[PDB]
């Protein structure tokens, strides 16, 4: 939610998404995929670039103590001048991309690159909801489909709740 | 020379089997649309209803 | 239209510019629904690895994905609830492909999926 | 693959291709073969060349 001293009058700014592969599966790339949505008369269709630099990318394989804290995350430098990255992750994430960010990664796969995703790996799908539909609302479809240039598609489906109560909260 | 009649014979055994190739595409694809038309109609089927609350008079 | 960077909308590719109405004008001012009438349909880029999709020679190869738009206004004059759509994509060599499904009871949202 | 720390952003560096005889086949020199190769517009003709000594063997 957008608003933290009364969530009742708020709307969704952020989603994070939570996707594995599937049992005896091959390989696949998550620059090749993607992702569709539905809401309100608007259909959406999003799409990850690859850059050495300025992407929209981090890694958390370590653990975190709060994983909505990965916007303020350095991924490039404004200049030459610039010590460390600071350039934040929510000044690339727009309304036509999405963000991936690394949970689980045994084999060492997932790079900003080359986003290939193997057994045992897990990401998070960050999407800028202000961006893209401008926040959703209370009591509305959500109706989307992730798509691999191979293989079988994961299907996303959920109602928002009648009233938001807490800041963060579970959709699916 | 059996060479001639073997090239001959050859053409017509390709085509005789691009006509059979051609029937099991074609009827799995009308059987795909029935079979998922179908599934999604009961779905909605099961699933939907009417309840009465409380009747009044008068 | 090529949309393959991404897109919020993509019922928004209408407004696209695909030509000029003068030789005076900066911009490409004429929009897609102005060249989509009752014979012809468009063809909208969503995936193109091997850059083989162009205006001229739309040639879709492996891994490519492209969305195909019907002007229904125009073409049907618009369909109505509860009616039976039946239809192909026949190509000059290969199979076809299969257009089947029932428009819904009651429209009930601005878009909605059919098949 | 060329890379060993990151094979994700490497090349192919070298290819292996096993051959045999067909069955019931006379025997075959392999300095009269001929190979051909296709690739992103380049169409490659390779031969090999027998010597006592400095040969690929
Ligand atoms: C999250 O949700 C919440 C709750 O749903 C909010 O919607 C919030 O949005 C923010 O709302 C606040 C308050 O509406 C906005 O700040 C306000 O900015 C205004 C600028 S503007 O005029 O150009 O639009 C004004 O400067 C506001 O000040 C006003 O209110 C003053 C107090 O009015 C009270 O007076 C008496 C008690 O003394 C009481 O009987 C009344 O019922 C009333 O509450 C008043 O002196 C001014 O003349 C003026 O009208 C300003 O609000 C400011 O005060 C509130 C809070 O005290 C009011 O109860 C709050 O602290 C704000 O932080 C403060 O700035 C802001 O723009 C929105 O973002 C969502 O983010
Ligand atoms: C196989 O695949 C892999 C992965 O895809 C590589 O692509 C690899 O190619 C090799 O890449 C390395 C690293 O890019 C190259 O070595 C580098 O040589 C440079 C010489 S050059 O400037 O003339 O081009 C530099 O000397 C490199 O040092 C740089 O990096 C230092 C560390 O930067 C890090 O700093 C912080 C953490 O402290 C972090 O936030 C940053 O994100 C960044 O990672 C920096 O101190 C220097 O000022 C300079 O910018 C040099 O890379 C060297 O370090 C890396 C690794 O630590 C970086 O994470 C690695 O060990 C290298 O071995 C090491 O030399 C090399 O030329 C390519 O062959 C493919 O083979
Ligand atoms: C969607 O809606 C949201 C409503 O909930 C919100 O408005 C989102 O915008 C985000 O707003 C928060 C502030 O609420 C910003 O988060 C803060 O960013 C700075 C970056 S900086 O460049 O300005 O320095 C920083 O990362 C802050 O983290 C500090 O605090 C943590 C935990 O205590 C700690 O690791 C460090 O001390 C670090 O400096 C961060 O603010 C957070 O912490 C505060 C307090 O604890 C500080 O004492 C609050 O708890 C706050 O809620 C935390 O977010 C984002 O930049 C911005 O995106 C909107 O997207
Ligand atoms: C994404 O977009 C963001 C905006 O939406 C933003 O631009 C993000 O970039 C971040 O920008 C801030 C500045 O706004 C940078 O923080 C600053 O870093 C410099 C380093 S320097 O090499 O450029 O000099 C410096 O440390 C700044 O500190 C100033 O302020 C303190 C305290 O007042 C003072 O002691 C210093 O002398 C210096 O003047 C620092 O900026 C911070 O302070 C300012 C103001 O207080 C200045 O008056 C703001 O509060 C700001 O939020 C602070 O960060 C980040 O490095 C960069 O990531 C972009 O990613
Ligand atoms: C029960 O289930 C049905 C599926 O089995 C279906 O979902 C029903 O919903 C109905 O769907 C039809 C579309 O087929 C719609 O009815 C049509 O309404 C418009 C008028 S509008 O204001 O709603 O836009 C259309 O003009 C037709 O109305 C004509 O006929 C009626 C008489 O019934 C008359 O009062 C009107 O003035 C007008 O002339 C109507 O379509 C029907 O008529 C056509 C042709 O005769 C038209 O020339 C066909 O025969 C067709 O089969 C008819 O449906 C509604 O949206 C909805 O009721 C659900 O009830
Ligand atoms: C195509 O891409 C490749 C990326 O995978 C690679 O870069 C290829 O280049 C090759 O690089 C390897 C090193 O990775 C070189 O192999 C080593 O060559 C020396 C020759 S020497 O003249 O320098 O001495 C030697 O043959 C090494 O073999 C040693 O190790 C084996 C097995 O342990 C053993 O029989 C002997 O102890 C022998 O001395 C060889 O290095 C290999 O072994 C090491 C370690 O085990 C050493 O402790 C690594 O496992 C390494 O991967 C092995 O290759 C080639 O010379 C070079 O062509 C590129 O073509
Ligand atoms: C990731 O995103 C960020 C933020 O969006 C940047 O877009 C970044 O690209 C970099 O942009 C900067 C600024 O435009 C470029 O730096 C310029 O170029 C030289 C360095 S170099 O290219 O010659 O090596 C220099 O640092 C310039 O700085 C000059 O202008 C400033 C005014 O701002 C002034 O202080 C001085 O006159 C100074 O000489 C700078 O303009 C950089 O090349 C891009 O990489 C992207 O990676
Ligand atoms: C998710 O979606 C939302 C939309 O709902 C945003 O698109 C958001 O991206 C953020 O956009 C804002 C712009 O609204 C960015 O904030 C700007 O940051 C720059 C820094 S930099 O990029 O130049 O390096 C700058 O500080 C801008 O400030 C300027 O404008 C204001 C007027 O608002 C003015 O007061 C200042 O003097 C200055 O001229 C600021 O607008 C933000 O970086 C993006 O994250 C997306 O995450
Ligand atoms: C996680 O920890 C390892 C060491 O276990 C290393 O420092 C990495 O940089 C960090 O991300
Ligand atoms: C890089 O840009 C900052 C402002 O973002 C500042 O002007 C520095 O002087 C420059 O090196």
């Amino acid at each position: 939610d957008n608003n933290r001293s009364n969530p009742e009058s708020g709307s969704l700014n952020w989603t994070a998404i939570y996707v594995t592969l599937n049992t005896g599966s091959s390989p696949v790339d998550l620059s090749n995929v993607s992702l569709s949505l539905e809401y309100q008369g608007q259909l959406a269709s999003l799409k990850y670039t690859p850059a050495t630099t300025n992407a929209s990318f981090a890694v958390d394989t370590n653990g975190t103590s709060n994983v909505f804290s990965v916007l303020n995350a350095g991924v490039g430098y404004k200049n030459s001048t610039a010590t460390f990255k600071n350039v934040e992750l929510k000044n690339v994430t727009k309304s036509t991309n999405f963000a991936i960010v690394v949970i689980r990664d045994p084999s060492n796969s997932l790079t900003s690159s080359h986003p290939v995703l193997t057994t045992g790996s897990e990401v998070v799908i960050l999407v800028n909801t202000s961006a893209v539909f401008g926040g959703m609302k209370q009591g509305q479809a959500v109706t989307g489909q992730i798509n691999p240039s191979v293989g079988s598609p994961g299907i996303i489906q959920f109602t928002t709740p009648s009233a938001f109560t807490e800041t963060v909260m579970e959709l699916q | 020379e059996t060479g001639i009649g073997t090239l001959i014979i050859f053409i017509a055994m390709v085509l005789v089997a691009a006509v059979a190739a051609t029937v099991l595409i074609n009827t799995a694809g009308s059987l795909q649309q029935r079979a998922t038309s179908t599934g999604s109609q009961t779905t909605n089927q099961v699933s939907t209803g009417l309840i009465v609350q409380s009747i009044y008079g008068m």
